[PDB]
């Protein structure tokens, strides 16, 4: 991987110099602007494609190995803010997590000593900033802040309307919920936090502050003490057709082109985003999906497929998308695969129509009706004898003569007939697509296909042909068959 | 496609013992509907000893509600049985069943001094 | 019941009016308001329930907002629909201007010029407290 360090032949270099005149000695308050000295370097050396983010704390380390952070808090002491908003700019790329530590032992009351002056709208980005990766290090710092008015700040600034500013705020609320546990989730929504999140939300001019937004408040959603404080913001709302609105292809393309989000995230931060897949709220599902296939697709550019092996996300994709009722978020899980260029799972069933006597009779140990296995034995019931039985051999030639037990039963064949496996008799593929209608009606194929019919043929039949022929009892699945079918009207 | 399994455990047991089973899948378990486990005492015919559903509901008969416990593990590819409180009267071949139709070939359990 | 409802401009004046939104809902009032439409309000007992609804009327006005319902005269504009309804149903337009001028009233469409005399509110971002202290009055609902 010579390339890598040798990114670090070009940059590292400029730092022999750089990092002297910041510790020249004798200085001026118009020599204070040298800062930038570093900044464009900081940036640049930040933005190389595939190999800028190896580079970039491997250059921003030597100012507290060998000490340079020291100065920016012995600068700050400076009355005029030309400096404090020429100086936090350049404190914020080079916070790294080995470089959080540093400032959380011993910065704490720095920071916040110009966080309260919320005033000034080309000092709020950095101080924002600040705020925003300082929730990364741990629910300790985090707890310290939000005892002070560190959240207060944030929460206030969403009255402003300087764009990077709410992007900042926006990312600084998503990392203090989740780094902050369960305990600062109550004192989020008791600061009221969750209703002032909608004016992002409702943003009509830029989609990060969308997404991020949506993010935010479905972490807050998982806080089930507080579900119901959060489900009256009237944002949730505003989740789920947005994530349906926007593709992941054209989000990691605008997310290629800003500086601040190029290169994407570390494994710190996305082993953290896993647990939202199986999560109980839906909401918190999709969006767990849709950034975990946008950033796929991010890290696919490159040849960096490899972290989402070992942070254990292809394994959740992996059991998520088999027998998920959520067309949305199996649909951005397969994106994700196949993206990735893993296999798909699909189910495995019992291939009903093929069984004899013996598996007959195996089912009905498992199901609990085991004591009419002989009664089934006499009779010599197979899997197509099984699969076309009706009320009236139950009632008199199987012996089930309590109309509970034959409800009690036909719960369990109804549910063992949705999830068979036809292939072998299907051959227009007609499950699917009475899957499709309704996961319910998946049932009624066997139906179907025993007196022969299929998806070609299926646009000439009346509901009394359905009623009487195919074994459809419910009036109202024999209507929305009807209508689903009309609908294509000699279609082909 | 052909999912063979093989199951590991058993022997012998004080009464008022403890045994945890294994049965190794082929594939992987997520992707397979329901398993199960059954019961053969020598003698008389098989009986269903636990159920394990896709989605993870576990259903038992009477007889053994609270001694035995059926859990599945995905990170390596087994389901487990856990015995807890036996008997005398629970010696049997145990067999894993995965679906309806695929079988294994069952382990030997005694139970006695 | 929605106490007020919000009225805007479908790209401009959708910011501040969230803010406005907001807070009013900390101060308890149910509002309504339209997200994601794009003139679909042609069924002929969706805009009559949405103004039929509502007790109060809050015009959020853009730089530039009513460029639409000018030089119209037609009901085919949203925003004519629902001043055409708030002001036959009889309710209060209390708006609320934000960098945006009183237009000629000729150029105004001739049926329209009712809301000429409701008075309206200079925002403020700058002192958000005063202007929903004195928003809150004079709503009647
Ligand atoms: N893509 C990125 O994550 C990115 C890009 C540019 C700068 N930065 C800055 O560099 C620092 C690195 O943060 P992480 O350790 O979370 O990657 C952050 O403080 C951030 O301000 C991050």
């Amino acid at each position: 991987g010579t390339e890598v360090q040798d990114a670090l032949e070009r940059a590292l270099p400029e730092l022999q110099q750089a990092l002297s005149a910041l510790k020249q000695a004798g200085g001026a308050r118009a020599v204070g602007a040298g800062l930038a000295e570093v900044f464009q370097l900081v940036e640049e050396a930040w933005l190389l494609p595939a190999v800028g983010r190896e580079v970039a704390q491997g250059l921003c380390d030597a100012i507290r190995l060998d000490g340079g952070l020291d100065l920016l808090l012995r600068l700050l002491q400076a009355p005029e803010l030309e400096t404090r908003v020429q100086a936090a700019r350049l404190l914020e790329q080079i916070l790294v997590a080995e470089n959080r530590d540093r400032v959380a032992r011993i910065g704490l009351g720095v920071i916040l000593n110009l966080a309260k002056e919320r005033e000034p709208v080309e000092l709020a980005r950095s101080v924002a900033g600040i705020l925003e990766h300082m929730f990364k290090h741990s629910e300790e710092t985090c707890q310290r802040l939000v005892a002070a008015g560190g959240l207060d700040a944030v929460l206030y600034w969403c009255r402003r309307t300087d764009p990077a500013l709410l992007r900042h705020c926006a990312l600084a609320l998503g990392n203090c919920a989740l780094h902050g546990g369960q305990a600062v989730q109550r004192r989020m929504v008791e600061k009221r936090a969750a209703e002032w999140l909608f004016p992002l939300a409702f943003s009509k001019e830029d989609e990060l502050l969308r997404l991020h937004a949506c993010l935010a408040v479905a972490v807050l959603a998982t806080n089930k003490e507080v579900e119901r404080e959060v489900e009256r913001s009237g944002t949730l709302a505003l989740v789920e057709p947005l994530v349906a609105s926007l593709d992941p292809g054209r989000f990691a393309r605008c997310l290629v082109d800003a500086s601040d989000t190029s290169q994407g995230r570390g494994p710190d931060d996305l082993q953290r985003l896993v647990p939202l897949l199986d999560s109980n709220r839906l909401e918190a599902q999709c969006i767990g999906a849709f950034y975990l296939c946008a950033e796929a697709a991010i890290k696919s550019l490159q040849g960096k497929t490899k972290v989402f092996s070992d942070i254990g996300a292809i394994q959740s994709l992996k059991r998520l998308v088999s027998y998920s009722t959520n067309g949305t978020k199996s649909a951005l899980a397969k994106r994700a695969l196949r993206l990735l260029g893993e296999e798909v799972p699909r189910p495995i069933l019992p291939s009903v129509p093929s069984w004899k006597e013996a598996e007959v009779q195996t089912w009905l140990q498992q199901i609990g009706f085991s004591k009419y296995c002989e009664s089934f034995r006499e009779q010599q019931v197979d899997g197509d004898l099984l699969l076309r039985l009706t009320e009236e051999e139950l009632q008199t030639d199987l012996g089930m003569k309590s109309g509970i037990t034959r409800k009690r039963f036909f719960r369990e064949l109804t549910e063992l007939k949705t999830f068979a496996n036809y292939s072998t008799c299907d051959r227009s593929n007609l499950a699917d697509w009475l899957g499709s209608l309704d996961p319910r009606f998946r049932q009624y194929t066997y139906g179907l296909v025993s007196c022969g019919l299929d998806r070609s043929l299926l646009h000439r039949v009346s509901e009394q042909q359905l009623l009487e022929d195919c074994g459809i009892h419910l009036g109202v699945h024999r209507a929305r068959i009807l209508t689903a079918a009309r609908e294509m009207l000699h279609s082909p | 496609m052909a999912v063979q399994l093989v199951e590991s455990g058993g022997g012998l047991v004080q009464p008022g013992g403890s045994l945890r089973l294994s049965c190794a899948a082929s594939v992987s378990i997520s992707r397979i509907y329901v398993m199960a486990w059954y019961r053969q005492a020598p003698g008389k015919q098989r009986e269903v000893v636990a159920v394990i559903r896709y989605d993870g509901t576990t259903n038992y008969p009477d007889s053994v509600k609270g001694r035995f416990t059926i859990s599945r593990d995905n990170a390596k590819n087994t389901v487990y049985l856990q015995m807890n409180s036996l008997k005398p009267e629970d010696t049997a071949v145990y067999y894993c069943n995965a679906n309806v139709e695929t079988w294994g070939q069952g382990t030997q359990v005694t139970v006695s001094s």
